[PDB]
């Protein structure tokens, strides 16, 4: 059960948001994926690459 | 004597008067769980690696 846990955080690294007010270039690390999702997201459209 | 070493050699080998009995159950009952627990411990192994 343990080792689960520990394959778990490995898959979520939690300790990414855990500085909200943390501004760099601007923006907060949310923004910045999010700019990242959405930016991920528009060259998924256009590549008509279905994900 | 003959009767009487008939019937405790008879009343150690039959202990539950219908079977021969090789193995102490004690030890029987042992083995019986610690295979179901082998069992339990391979899944959760397999389900980790999966």
């Amino acid at each position: 059960k343990e080792v689960q846990a520990t394959v778990m955080d490995w898959w979520e690294q939690p300790v990414q948001l855990c500085l909200p007010s943390e501004e760099r270039g601007g923006l907060t690390l949310r923004q910045w994926r999010e700019r990242w999702t959405v930016a991920v997201t528009a060259l998924q459209r256009a590549t008509g690459s279905r994900s | 004597k003959l009767d009487s070493h008939l019937k405790e050699l008879r009343d150690f080998m039959y202990p539950e008067g219908n079977t021969l009995m090789l193995t102490t159950p004690e030890l029987s009952g042992e083995f019986h769980q610690l295979g179901s627990q082998l069992e339990k411990l391979n899944h959760i192994t397999v389900e980790i690696l999966g």
